[PDB]
């Protein structure tokens, strides 16, 4: 789905969400992947979305 | 003593009625993003 979720972040984002991604917060996530991951899965309010 | 009573046939006088509210978005877009950087030999 990586070519399609690049359109729906693509999408997400010009609707004004803040949307977190792998690819796009790399530098951010380069630095510590699992501490990255957790800080979206710790925070309630964060919506998670499942690309299928 | 026929007429001790009558027989009553009930109705809901004040009915009201309206319309459903439904919501949409105006407008749709999407703006290209960048990538990309040139490798060297």
């Amino acid at each position: 789905t990586a070519m399609e979720v690049v359109k729906f972040v693509n999408f997400l984002l010009v609707n004004g969400f803040q949307t977190a991604i792998d690819i796009f917060e790399d530098r951010i996530r380069g630095i510590d992947i699992i501490k990255w991951m957790e800080r979206y899965l710790r925070d309630k309010t964060v919506m998670i979305i499942v690309a299928i | 003593a026929e007429e001790g009573a009558l027989v009553a046939a009930v109705e809901p006088g004040p009915l009201a009625d309206g319309a459903a509210v439904r919501l949409a978005l105006a407008g749709e877009g999407e703006a290209c993003p960048l990538l990309g950087s040139p490798g060297a030999g």
